């Protein structure tokens, strides 16, 4: 039995973060012998093989995420979930012991309360994770004020994606990462990505070409607008892949939504609220390295984006118009 | 092959192909004469038979 | 073990591809020499009277 | 780990003209098309954006240089240029060749900005390759602002003209310089300009009172060093606004949406990627710094 437990000793101490670089002045220049992985140019041979490079494949870089541990209600979170959704933090108030409330993106979908035409395929799915959009909107009463002043992209913090998570019948726990590639729990030594609903992104880089230059990155950037739709204000989530750095989207966001800033400002000439004003802003969700190919799926139909190697890096909101 | 002008490199590259078995069918009738069945299965006990 | 021992025949030859995508570039790049050193005929005949 | 290495190939023979002032800058930053080890000399210019004939338009030279990664040279070769790479977050040597000169210390801050002063002493023409290479110029990061604050004045008041000292000349403490404007193409410098006529005059309607009304106490008696651009007369305009009375509830609402808007203006005033710099050497000229990301 102790066999099972010779296991958990090789295990925890091949699994640690690296000592710190100290040796004793009196050892001598041996310390140049203990710096392995700053050694970057291995020799080849005429025919070389894994026996003279298995010590080239043994130093790799040290990568360790910061997970997240939220314990959410059975009827907000979905029971179901493609594992690798985006989530939100919404907060109010703490008003319970350790109470937590989680929004995916169709979920969102859902409290705002859009026409069936700007998304025309999780309009379906979504109206079938949950009821008519009651359910959801007896827990926050304020959806009417929070949307007129202003303060609802005050009041999300940007997660990342899904890692695990164990359901119950009425607390629905959640692992969630952060600051990069969460590890997946199910199958080993695999490494969980970012789904997003092909109805929900816009891609930004898209020519003919009728030349733009390559680069190690590509910022998925997160968009939220206040509008107003029947007299009623609402809002709207829409997604970014671009890599063009963060002085053209924001005047390649307002070439998108410019037909949703004329509509809403023909009815300010009547009456000018400074609380009216404010119309969206924009978080940066983390960086995508280059060329990775965002593979389409089906799920049910529902097509569903995926992104390999995806790490997540929280931003702030910035108030664009 | 690797080159020196520089455009891209190229990663290894693999296929994997399918194939298939077609199967066929075969007939070809074969006639007997209803009455030549019917003197076989009885015995001969004349030198006409 | 098959597992082990079936990764250590896909690293291999992901690095026999290495070098022999490299041999490869011997043989294009002296043909690429060759070939800028080399006038047609039409030019070059009437250069060798 | 990482390494970081790119060796250029080229085709033909360098003179010994050309060398001299490559080897000259041996440390400094051009920025560079793709992420390979080998590569084609008609990326390593910032040229391929601004070249002689093609009229150059330094806010879309602006908006290119931060799409692009940036490498730091090591050696000149008589054959091939070799070059080092710069990724987020990299502690890294640079070395300051650049010619209209400033001075850096410890602790300082950095960015990256087209060649605005003297583009025939900024580039270098290949004769024997005919493809031209152009240098970018690091700045720190108040003049990094200055000369961008300048050059968006000066399109504004080229197009009422459809003279020059006040227009093309940045201003620092103890020296003056001159923009290099003789063939600029406003169009991508205008479309800045239209979106500053969006922020601009939604802030003109939401102003507090308040505020205004400290202006109309303060600049007629109580002259004070930074309030010399009124000249010691209110506009005619702050004392039309001013007739309503003050109350605190109205400019709550106002000044917090007067802080929103200034979170904006970051992102029409954006440099390139920037550069933190630690630890800075003097008479060596080398420093010590972090690449930033976009």
């Amino acid at each position: 039995q102790a066999e099972n437990a010779a296991r958990l000793g090789r295990q925890v101490l091949g699994l640690l973060p690296p000592p710190t670089h100290r040796v004793s002045l009196t050892r001598g220049p041996e310390f140049a012998r203990g710096v392995r992985d700053l050694l970057s140019k291995y020799a080849a041979s005429t025919r070389p093989t894994v026996g003279s490079l298995h010590e080239a494949l043994r130093q790799a870089p040290f990568r360790q995420p910061t997970y997240g541990d939220f314990l959410v209600y059975s009827q907000t979170f979905s029971p179901q979930e493609p594992l690798g959704t985006f989530l939100f933090s919404f907060k109010q108030e703490d008003n319970g012991s350790s109470m937590d409330m989680l929004l995916t993106p169709t979920s969102l979908f859902m409290l705002s309360g859009m026409e069936a035409a700007k998304a025309p395929q999780t309009h379906k799915v979504a109206g079938v994770w949950y009821g008519s959009g009651s359910g959801l909107a007896d827990f926050i009463p304020n959806l009417s004020e929070l949307m007129d002043t202003g303060e609802f992209h005050t009041l999300l913090t940007p997660v990342g994606p899904m890692v695990q998570s164990v359901h119950s019948t009425f607390v629905t726990k959640v692992t969630s990462a952060m600051k990069g590639v969460g590890l997946a729990r199910d199958e080993p030594r695999a490494h969980v990505g970012l789904t997003l609903p092909c109805d929900m992104l816009v891609d930004l880089d898209e020519s003919c070409p009728m030349r733009e230059p390559a680069g190690l990155n590509v910022t998925i950037y997160a968009s939220l607008v206040y509008l107003r739709v029947n007299q009623r204000p609402s809002m709207a989530l829409t997604f970014f892949q671009s890599g063009k750095g963060f002085a053209e989207v924001v005047a390649m966001i307002k070439d998108h939504f410019t037909d949703v800033i004329r509509t809403k400002y023909i009815q300010l000439r009547h009456e000018l609220y400074i609380n009216r004003l404010v119309f969206g802003a924009v978080c940066t969700l983390g960086t995508v390295p280059f060329d990775s190919h965002p593979v389409h799926q089906s799920l049910n139909s529902l097509p569903v984006l995926v992104f390999a190697n995806f790490e997540a890096a929280c931003g702030p909101w910035t108030v664009f118009l | 092959i690797a080159h020196g002008d520089g455009r891209r490199p190229n990663k290894q590259r693999q296929y994997i192909v399918m194939k298939a078995c077609n199967k066929h069918h075969i007939g070809a009738e074969i006639e007997l004469a209803a009455a030549d069945i019917e003197l076989l299965f009885a015995e001969k006990e004349t030198p006409l038979d | 073990f098959t597992e082990y021992a079936g990764a250590i025949k896909t690293i291999t030859s992901a690095l026999q591809f290495g070098m022999d995508a490299l041999e490869r570039g011997l043989v294009d790049t002296v043909l690429a020499v060759k070939l800028r050193h080399a006038p047609p005929v039409f030019i070059l005949k009437t250069l060798g009277d | 780990a990482l390494d970081k290495s790119i060796v250029v190939n080229l085709t033909s023979r360098l003179f010994a003209d050309e060398l001299a002032a490559l080897q000259s800058k041996i440390g400094s930053v051009l920025p560079l098309g793709d992420c390979h080890r080998l590569q084609n000399i008609q990326a390593l210019g910032l040229g391929c954006v601004c070249s002689r004939e093609t009229s150059p338009d330094y806010i879309q030279i602006m908006q290119y240089l931060s799409k692009c990664t940036l490498a730091v040279l090591e050696e000149v070769r008589p054959d091939s240029l070799r070059l080092t790479r710069m990724d987020p977050s990299d502690n890294l040597q640079i070395k300051n060749v650049y010619a209209p000169f400033f001075q850096w210390d410890s602790n300082t801050q950095l960015a990256v900005l087209p060649p605005l002063f003297s583009r025939k002493d900024s580039t270098i023409v290949l004769e024997s390759n005919g493809f031209d290479i152009v240098f970018p110029m690091v700045v720190p990061q108040q003049l990094g602002h200055a000369i961008l604050q300048q050059l968006l004045v000066y399109h504004i008041y080229s197009k009422i003209s459809a003279l020059d000292l006040y227009t093309t000349n940045v201003s620092f403490m103890g020296r003056t310089y001159r923009l290099d404007v003789d063939n600029t193409d406003p169009r991508t410098a205008l479309r800045v300009l239209d979106d500053l006529s969006m922020y601009l005059c939604i802030l003109s309607a939401l102003v507090p009172r308040g505020c205004l009304r400290l202006l109309t106490a303060l600049v007629r008696h109580d002259r004070h060093p930074l309030t010399e651009v009124f000249e010691g007369v209110v506009p005619d305009e702050v004392t039309r606004i001013d007739l309503d009375q003050l109350s605190v509830p109205d400019d709550i609402t106002r000044m917090r949406v007067m802080f929103s808007y200034l979170q904006s203006l970051s992102s029409i005033f954006n440099l390139g990627p920037r550069l933190h710099v630690y630890a800075y050497s003097a008479e060596t000229l080398a420093a010590s710094c972090w690449y930033s990301p976009r």
